[PDB]
C-alpha cells in the first residue's frame, strides 16, 4: 500500500497526529517590519536510538 | 574424541554432547547459572559478554590470559581451556580490587556493562600488573557503556597506573599472587598430544582439525567444510544473516597457521594467527629494527589501532579478514599497496601470490579454489627510500566500519625524488580491495611535487 | 599538523560540589556522596536484571514475528515450516487475544 | 523524533532579537504514543534561554509508516532548544559581534515572563553562565584558539558556550503524583517501597538516603527491595526527570506518619534507641505501617488562553566546549568542557555529577555522532552497535570538569534539591556549536566570506564535517575542476 | 505450596533426625550419604551463619547441638537434586549416640 | 493435627544483601519470617514470607512450621539455589507434635 | 488462608464497607512486604481482627472519594475513582485495629 516515510512525505499527505499546536505572544508582523535584519533558514534533527 | 572438557572460575566442565552452536555466553548463563556475563548485542560490540581466556600456549611453553566475547566464541572452540568470569575474581564478601574501585568511584550507574568492563580491566592486569594511562584506555576500546559518560571508570582504574566524591587513599591493594591458580590438570594435560575431536549438534557438525594433513583431506573430500578460527565473520553470518553452514572444520591448533617466521623479506604469520599476536609481533619489530625497516609494519600497526577491541583482536585472525575479502576490509589495502605474499595449500599443492588487484575477482571472493586453504601471509620490511601510509575514516574513530580506508605506498629510485613505484589501494570504494591502476603508472619517473599531487588528485577523482 | 598521527594528552577532570553544613549528623546522608546503593554487586555481577533470574522447569520462551514492509495488507500468513520446528508450540496472532 | 524546522528570526545589529517564528514538525512514526506531548515541551523550549517580545513557535507531528518515535531523556527539550541556538549562532555571526555577549543580552532577567507567561523566579541561570565564563577562562582560551588556527591550516579548532532552561513537572499535571509504603519490622528494620524504578540513576539510594534523614536512623536499617503495583498503585512513569521529587515526598510523608506514631515511645524513653520504641510501639499493638503521598500543586497551562503554569520549576546550566576538527577527514577531538549545573541543594552529590556526565554524554551521541539509516522504502538499516555509533570511551572530552551550583536551595522540592536527569543533555549543543565554529575558521580558509550561514544538520557527523569544509579536494569531487 | 513450579536449578531437602529420645551425639558419618547421586551437603548446626538458638522462647536448636532431646529432633538436612537422592542420602546418615 | 498438606516450604535466596523470599505453608508469617532473619544473621527487611493458603492447619502451623522454613531457608542461602522440602506424613507426625 | 473461608468473609466485609459487589474486590495472598508484624492465624479471631483492619482501610478510601461521589451522585464507581486519580488524590491506605 502507498507508505508516508518522511516529514515531507507527511506534509504532502497532510499526515499528521491531531491539529497544530502552537504558542504565540507580541506582535510579530511589527517585529519583524522594525528589526534591522531578517535571517530566515531550516534545519533537520535526526532522532536517535 | 568427542567429549568437550575446560575449566570455568577453576572447575572442571565435561560436556559430553556440545553441539557446535552453543557459544559460552549462553552456556555459562543457561547451562551453569553464571548470570554476571551479560548479553548487550551478540555481535562483539558491547563487551557486555567480556570474559577471561586462560591456556597454555604449546608454542612459547608459556600460560597467556587474554579476554574475549563470550556471545560469539563457540565451547567447540574452547577444549581445554580456563574460563574466568566476573564471579570467578571476587564477590560482595571478598571483591576484587577492580570491582570495589569501579563501584567506589562511582563507575557503575544501571550496572549492566559493569561485568565486562570489570574483565577487561581485570585482564589487562593480568598481563600488565602496572599499565600505564594508555593501555587502561586501549583495554576498552571493545566495551561500551551508556549510563555514565565513561569519566569516572577512567578515573577510578587511574590509580592502578604507574570535598571528593571517593577517597583513593581507602582502596586494598593490588596482590597479583592471590589470582586464581592455572588449573593443575591443564597442565598436566598438555603433556599429552592433540587429537581430532568431532562435535556433532542438532544441524552442525565441528571437526577440531590437529594437524595439517587432517585439515587438507577434509576439505579436499569436502570442500564446502567452513573454516573458522575466531568466528567473529562466521557468528555473524550465522546469527545475523541466517547462514548454515552444516560442517565446520576449526584449524586453530595446527602448529603451521601459528607460527611466527623472520625471513630475509618480512615477517610470515600463520594464517590463523590472531591479530593481537600479530600486534605484538610488529610492535616488537618496531621497537628494535631501524625505521627504514618498518615502513608497512607502522602502517598495519595504524590500522590495527583502530580494528574493534581487544576482545576480538584476541582471536579473530589474519587470513579471516583476508578470505572474508569485505570491501571494507581495513588489512586489505595494506597488504595489496605492500604486494604482500600469501601462501595458498591444498592436499597436493602449494602456490605464492602476491597480493593485488586479481585476488580479489569479485564481491567478497577470492582467487583460492574450494580445496585450498591461506597458510600464511608475509608482511615486508620496507627498503630504502620505500614509504607506506595507512588511512582508516569511519563514523567514531574506535571500533567502527570504515567508510574509506586505504594503503599507500612509494618506492623512490635511489638517492632521488624520483618515483620508481607507486601503489594507492583503498577499500570502501567499490564491491572489492582496489587499486588506483589508471592513476598511478602515469606518475613512474616523476619527481614528488606539486605536479605530482594535482595530477594523483585528478586522476583518482576520475577514476574512483 | 595535517601529517601526525592522532594522539590525545591525557585527561584531566575536576568535580567541584558543596560540603553539607559542618553540624549535620554524620548519619545524616542527605547531601553526600554516598555511592549507588547496588554498586558492589553491579561490579561482582551479583545484581540480578530480568533475563538473570532464573527458569522454571515448564517456561516457555517467545519470539515476536514483525513486518519487512512499510504499509501492506496481509493477504496470507504460512506456519507450515515453523511447526517442523522441534519444540515448536505455537504461533499467536490477533485472533488468540481474549 | 527527528525534527524539522523553518525559522524566521528578526534582530537590530545590536544583536537583540526583536521578532521570532518557527514552524517544527516532527517524525511520529505509525502510533500517537507520547509524540504530541513532546511536541508541547519542544514549544516550550523555543525560547531556551532568551526573552523574545513578538514569538509564534507552531508544531506539527507527522503520521508516518515507521516504527512509533517515543520519550528519550529530553522529551523534545532538546530540539526545541538546538534550534533555538541555531538561529542565535546566525544572529551573532551577522551582527559580527562576540557569540557569549549575543547571547547574554538577549538573557531573560529574574522576574521575566516566558513565552508561555511563566514567571522566571530563582533564576539562577546568570550565576552558572558567570562561574562558567571564569572558571573556563573563556576569554584567555578564545585568543588561543584564534591563535591555534592562525597556525594551522588543515586542524580547526572552535569553542563555544551555551545556557539552557529546563521545565521540572511532567506536561500532562496529573502525572505529577508518587506513592510509598513503609513497614518497620519488630526488630527495628525498615522496609521501603515507592512508585519509581530504579534504572541506574541511583534512585533507590536517593530515596534511603531521604527516610534516613525523615527517620532519624542510620541508612544502614532502611532497605528498598524492589517496585511493584501490588504495594504501590497507580503509578506514574518513572520519567520526566521527576521522580526523586515526586517518590521523595511520598517517602517523606510516610515516615512522618510513623514518627507520630512512635513519638509517646520517645517520650517516655528520650535516649533509649530505635529499636526500644519500635517493640514499645509493637507489643502496644500500634500500626508499624504506612503509605505516603504527594501530588505537584499549582500546574496546569492552556494552551487556548495561554496561561497556567506547566512546571512546577526550571533547571539551570552552562556549557562551555572546546573541539579540534581534522579538515581533511572530518573526525575530531572533544578537548575540554565545562559544565556549572544548578541541581538545587543536592540530594548526593555523586549521584548528581554522575547524571550530568551521563545526560551530557548521550547529547553528545545525539548531536556529533550517533545516525540511523533507513531504506527509501522505510527498513531500518542501523540495527546494532556496528553500524549505531554511540560515544565510547575515546568520544568523551578530554578535560571534563563538573560544577554544581554552591547555595542555591530550591526549597519547593524534596530537602532542598532539583531534578537532574533531563536537564544537562542538551548542554552538549555546546561541542555542535564549537565544531561549527571550528568549520567555518576552515571555510574562510578557502576564501568563503564570514558572515556567510552554511547549514549544518544535526548530528554533526564526520560526513557532514568534511563536507562542510570546503576546499580543492571537495571542489575537485563534487564539480570537477580546481588548480 | 508444592504444586508451584520447580525452578530449573532447585534442590530438594530432607531433614535427619534423632533416633534416640535422650542421648550425646558422639559422631555422625556421612561416607554414605556421599555415595548418591546428586548429594550436595549434609548441613549440621555447623553451618549456621548466626543463631542455633530458636523457638518461640529461644529455647530450641535449628540442628541439635552435642545432644538430641527426642526421637524426632532434627540433627541436620541433607541437600540433593531430587527428594528421591535426598532420601536415599539421608539414610546413609549415620549418626553414634551415647543415651 | 492431620492437616491434609503437611508442611512445606520453599526458599528462593535472591544473591543480592541477603534478600530471600519464602513459600510457606504457615499460620505464622511474622514468626517465620523473625526466625530465618535471625538464623542467617540479616535484618528482617531482607525476608519475606509468602503464603497464598495451607491444606489446613489447626493450629499446627503456628510456630511448627519453622523448623522446616528454617532449614530450608539454610540450604538456600548456602547453595545460592532456590530449595524445596515438603514433610512425608510420616516425618511430620513424628516431628511437628501435637495437643 | 487455611480452609476457613477467612478471605471469603473479608471480601464480604470490604465489599459492605466500600458499598460494591464483591466481584470488584481480589484477595490474591498473604505476604510479610504488604502487611507487617501480623498476629499468627490463631485464636478463633482472625476475621475480627482482619474484619476490623479492613473495615478501616475502606472507610480511609471512601472518605477520600466522597468530595467527587457528591459530585457525581450516581455516577458509577468507576468514575469517582478515575476522577480521584485524574486529581491526583491516593487510592492506597493502610487499615489497623487492636
Ligand atoms: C566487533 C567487531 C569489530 C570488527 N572490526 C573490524 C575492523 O575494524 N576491520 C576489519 O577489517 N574487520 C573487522 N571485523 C571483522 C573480523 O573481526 C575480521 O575480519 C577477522 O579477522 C575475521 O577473522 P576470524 O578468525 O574471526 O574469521 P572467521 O569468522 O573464523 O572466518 C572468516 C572467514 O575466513 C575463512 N578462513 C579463516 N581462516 C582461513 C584460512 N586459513 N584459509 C581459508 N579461509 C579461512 C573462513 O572460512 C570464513 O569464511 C570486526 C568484527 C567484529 C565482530
Ligand atoms: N562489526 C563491526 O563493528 C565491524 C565489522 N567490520 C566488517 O564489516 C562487515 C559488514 O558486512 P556487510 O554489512 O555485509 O558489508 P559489506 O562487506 O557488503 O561492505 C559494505 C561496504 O562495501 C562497499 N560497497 C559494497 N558494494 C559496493 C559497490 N557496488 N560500489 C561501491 N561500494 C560498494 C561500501 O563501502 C559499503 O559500505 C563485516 O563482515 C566485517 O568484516 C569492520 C569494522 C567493524
Ligand atoms: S554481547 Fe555485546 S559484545 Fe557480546
Ligand atoms: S552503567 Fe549502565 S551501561 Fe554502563
Ligand atoms: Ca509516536
Amino acid at each position: 500500500l502507498p507508505a508516508i516515510i518522511t516529514i515531507q512525505d507527511a506534509i504532502n499527505n497532510n499526515s499528521f497526529y491531531g491539529s497544530e499546536i502552537k504558542i504565540e505572544k507580541g506582535d510579530l508582523k511589527k517585529g519583524f517590519s522594525e528589526a534591522d535584519n531578517v535571517v530566515s533558514g531550516e534545519l533537520y534533527i535526526g532522532g536517535q536510538e | 574424541a568427542d567429549e568437550l572438557v575446560f575449566f570455568v572460575n577453576g572447575k572442571k566442565v565435561v560436556e559430553k554432547n556440545a553441539d557446535p552452536e552453543t557459544t559460552l555466553l549462553v552456556y555459562l548463563r543457561r547451562k551453569l547459572g553464571l548470570c554476571g556475563t551479560k548479553l548487550g548485542c551478540g555481535e562483539g560490540g558491547c563487551g557486555a559478554c567480556t570474559v577471561m581466556i586462560s591456556k597454555y600456549d604449546r608454542l612459547q611453553n608459556k600460560i597467556v590470559h587474554f579476554s574475549v566475547n563470550a556471545c560469539l566464541a563457540p565451547i567447540c572452540s574452547l577444549h581445554h581451556v580456563a574460563v574466568t568470569t566476573v564471579e570467578g575474581i571476587g564477590n560482595t564478601q571478598k571483591l576484587h580490587p577492580v570491582q570495589e574501585r569501579i563501584a567506589r568511584s562511582h563507575g557503575s550507574q544501571c550496572g549492566f556493562c559493569t561485568p565486562g568492563i570489570v574483565m577487561s580491566m581485570y585482564t589487562l592486569l593480568r598481563n600488565q600488573p602496572e599499565p600505564t594511562v594508555e593501555e587502561i584506555e586501549n583495554a576498552f576500546q571493545g566495551n561500551l557503556c551508556r549510563c555514565t559518560g565513561y569519566r569516572p571508570i577512567l578515573q577510578g582504574f587511574r590509580t592502578f597506573a604507574k570535598p571528593s566524591l571517593f577517597n583513593p587513599e581507602d582502596f586494598k591493594p593490588l596482590d597479583p599472587t592471590q589470582e586464581p591458580i592455572f588449573p593443575p590438570e591443564l597442565l598436566r594435560l598438555k603433556d599429552t598430544p592433540q587429537k581430532k575431536l568431532r562435535f556433532e549438534g542438532e544441524r552442525v557438525t565441528w571437526i577440531q582439525a590437529s594437524t595439517m594433513e587432517e585439515l587438507l583431506d577434509l576439505k579436499a573430500q569436502h570442500p564446502d567444510a567452513k573454516l573458522v578460527v575466531g568466528n567473529t565473520e562466521i557468528g555473524i553470518e550465522m546469527k545475523f544473516k541466517n547462514m548454515l553452514f552444516p560442517l565446520i572444520v576449526c584449524p586453530a591448533w595446527i602448529p603451521e597457521l601459528n607460527s611466527v617466521v623472520h625471513g630475509p623479506e618480512g615477517i610470515s604469520f600463520g594464517a590463523s594467527c590472531p591479530l593481537s599476536l600479530v600486534e605484538s609481533v610488529l610492535a616488537e619489530e618496531i621497537a628494535k629494527l631501524p625505521e627504514q625497516k618498518t615502513e608497512v609494519f607502522r602502517g598495519v600497526m595504524e590500522q590495527l589501532r583502530w580494528f574493534a577491541g581487544k576482545q576480538v583482536k584476541s582471536v579473530a585472525s589474519i587470513g579471516g579478514n583476508i578470505i572474508t575479502a569485505s570491501p571494507i576490509s581495513d588489512l586489505n589495502p595494506v597488504f595489496m599497496a605492500s604486494g604482500a605474499k600469501l601462501t595458498l595449500v591444498s592436499r597436493g599443492t602449494r602456490r605464492t601470490v602476491r597480493m593485488d588487484h586479481t585476488f580479489f575477482p569479485g564481491y567478497r571472493k577470492t582467487l583460492l579454489r574450494p580445496e585450498e586453504i591461506l597458510l600464511s601471509i608475509e608482511i615486508p620490511y620496507s627498503k630504502e627510500g620505500e614509504f607506506f601510509s595507512a588511512f582508516k575514516q569511519a563514523s567514531r574513530r574506535e571500533d567502527d566500519i570504515a567508510k574509506v580506508t586505504s594503503g599507500m605506498r612509494v618506492l623512490f629510485k635511489p638517492g632521488t625524488i624520483e618515483v620508481q613505484e607507486l601503489s594507492l589501494c583503498f577499500g570502501g570504494m567499490a564491491d572489492r580491495t582496489i587499486s588506483a591502476l589508471k592513476t598511478t603508472p602515469k606518475q613512474l619517473s616523476k619527481s614528488w611535487n606539486e605536479e605530482l599531487l594535482q595530477s594523483v588528485c585528478a586522476g583518482l577523482a576520475e577514476e574512483l | 599538523s595535517a601529517t601526525l598521527l592522532f594522539q590525545k594528552d591525557p585527561p584531566a577532570n575536576v568535580q567541584l560540589f558543596q560540603e553539607v553544613p559542618k553540624d549535620q549528623s554524620e548519619e545524616d546522608m542527605v547531601g553526600r556522596p554516598l555511592p549507588h546503593l547496588a554498586a558492589n554487586m553491579q561490579a561482582s555481577g551479583e545484581a540480578v536484571y530480568c533475563d538473570d533470574i532464573p527458569r522454571y522447569e515448564n517456561e516457555l520462551s517467545l519470539r515476536l514475528v514483525t513486518s519487512t514492509r512499510a504499509h501492506a495488507k496481509i493477504t496470507s500468513i504460512d506456519t507450515s515450516e515453523a511447526k517442523k520446528v522441534p519444540g515448536f508450540v505455537c504461533f499467536l496472532t490477533a485472533e488468540d487475544v481474549p | 523524533h527527528p525534527f524539522l524546522a523553518k525559522y524566521k528570526v528578526g534582530f537590530m545589529k545590536t544583536g537583540t532579537v526583536v521578532a521570532l517564528e518557527v514552524a517544527h514538525f516532527s517524525n511520529g512514526g505509525n502510533t500517537e504514543d507520547l509524540s504530541r506531548s513532546i511536541m508541547e515541551r519542544a514549544l516550550f523550549h523555543m525560547d531556551n534561554a532568551y526573552k523574545i517580545p513578538n514569538i509564534r513557535g507552531t508544531g506539527r507531528i507527522c503520521k508516518t509508516n515507521l516504527p512509533s518515535n517515543t520519550a528519550f531523556r529530553g522529551f523534545g527539550g532538546p530540539q526545541g532548544m538546538l534550534i533555538a541556538e541555531y538561529w542565535m549562532s546566525e544572529v551573532a555571526i551577522t551582527c559580527g559581534l562576540p557569540a557569549e555577549e549575543v547571547r547574554r543580552k538577549n538573557m531573560y532577567k529574574e522576574g521575566d515572563l516566558t513565552h508561555f507567561n511563566q514567571k522566571l523566579e530563582g533564576f539562577t541561570l546568570p550565576r552558572c553562565w558567570d562561574e562558567c565564563i571564569a572558571s573556563s577562562q573563556y576569554l584567555a582560551r578564545k585568543r588561543e584558539v584564534e591563535k591555534f588556527n592562525r597556525e594551522n591550516r588543515w586542524k580547526k579548532r572552535g569553542l563555544c558556550i551555551i545556557p539552557t532552561k529546563f521545565g521540572i513537572s511532567f506536561t500532562l499535571p496529573f502525572l505529577n503524583q508518587g506513592g510509598a509504603l513503609v513497614h518497620v519490622y519488630t526488630d527495628g528494620s525498615v522496609l521501603l517501597t515507592h512508585g519509581g524504578t530504579e534504572m541506574g540513576q541511583g534512585l533507590h539510594t536517593k530515596m534511603v538516603q531521604v527516610a534516613s534523614r525523615a527517620l532519624k536512623i542510620p541508612t544502614s536499617k532502611i532497605h528498598i527491595s524492589e517496585t511493584s503495583t501490588n504495594t504501590v498503585p497507580n503509578t506514574s512513569p518513572t520519567a520526566a526527570s521527576a521522580s526523586a521529587d515526586l517518590n521523595g515526598q511520598g517517602v517523606y510523608e510516610a515516615c512522618q506518619t510513623i514518627l507520630k506514631r512512635l513519638e509517646p515511645f520517645k517520650k517516655k524513653k528520650p535516649t533509649g534507641p530505635w529499636e526500644a520504641w519500635v517493640m514499645d510501639a509493637y507489643t502496644s499493638a500500634v500500626s508499624l505501617s504506612a503509605t505516603g503521598f504527594y501530588k505537584t500543586p499549582n500546574l496546569g497551562y492552556s494552551f487556548e488562553t495561554n496561561s497556567g503554569n506547566p512546571f512546577h520549576y526550571f533547571s539551570y546550566g552552562v556549557a562551555c566546549s572546546e573541539v579540534e576538527i581534522d579538515c581533511l577527514t572530518g573526525d575530531h577531538k572533544n578537548l575540554r568542557t565545562d559544565i556549572v549545573m544548578d541541581v538545587g541543594s543536592s540530594l548526593n552529590p555523586a549521584i548528581d555529577i554522575g547524571q550530568v556526565e551521563g545526560a551530557f554524554v548521550q547529547g553528545l551521541g545525539l548531536f556529533t555522532m550517533e545516525e540511523l539509516h533507513y531504506s527509501p522504502e522505510g527498513s531500518l538499516h542501523t540495527r546494532g552497535p556496528s553500524t549505531y555509533k554511540i560515544p565510547a570511551f575515546g568520544s568523551i572530552p578530554i578535560e571534563f570538569r563538573v560544577s554544581l551550583l554552591r547555595d542555591c536551595p530550591n526549597k519547593r522540592a524534596i530537602y532542598a534539591s532539583k531534578a537532574v536527569g533531563e536537564p544537562p543533555l542538551f548542554l552538549a549543543s555546546s561541542i555542535f556549536f564549537a565544531i561549527k565554529d571550528a568549520i567555518r575558521a576552515a571555510r574562510a580558509q578557502h576564501g568563503d566570506n564570514a558572515k556567510q550561514l552554511f547549514q549544518l544538520d544535526s548530528p554533526a557527523t564526520p560526513e557532514k564535517i568534511r563536507n562542510a569544509c570546503v576546499d580543492q579536494f571537495t571542489t575537485l569531487c563534487v564539480t570537477g575542476v580546481p588548480e | 505450596c508444592d504444586d508451584i513450579p520447580r525452578y530449573e536449578n532447585e534442590l530438594s531437602l530432607r531433614l535427619v533426625t534423632s533416633t534416640r529420645a535422650h542421648a550425646k551425639i558422639t559422631s555422625i558419618d556421612t561416607s554414605e550419604a556421599k555415595k548418591v547421586p546428586g548429594f550436595v551437603c549434609f548441613l549440621t548446626a555447623e553451618d549456621v551463619p548466626n543463631s542455633n538458638a530458636t523457638g518461640l522462647f529461644n529455647d530450641e536448636t535449628v540442628f541439635a547441638k552435642d545432644e538430641v532431646t527426642c526421637v524426632g529432633h532434627i540433627i541436620g538436612a541433607v541437600v540433593a537434586d531430587t527428594p528421591e537422592h535426598a532420601q536415599r542420602a539421608a539414610r546413609g546418615v549415620k549418626i553414634t549416640y551415647e543415651d | 493435627h492431620f492437616y491434609l498438606e503437611t508442611n512445606c516450604t520453599i526458599a528462593v535466596p535472591k544473591g543480592e544483601a541477603g534478600e530471600m523470599e519464602l513459600f510457606v505453608s504457615t499460620q505464622n508469617t511474622m514468626k517465620t519470617q523473625s526466625f530465618v532473619a535471625k538464623m542467617l544473621g540479616v535484618p528482617d527487611n531482607r525476608i519475606v514470607v509468602r503464603v497464598k493458603r495451607m491444606g489446613g492447619g489447626f493450629g499446627g502451623k503456628e510456630t511448627r512450621s519453622t523448623v522446616v522454613s528454617t532449614a530450608l531457608a539454610l540450604a538456600a542461602h548456602k547453595t545460592g539455589r532456590p530449595v524445596r522440602c515438603m514433610l512425608d506424613r510420616d516425618e511430620d507426625m513424628l516431628i511437628t507434635g501435637g495437643r
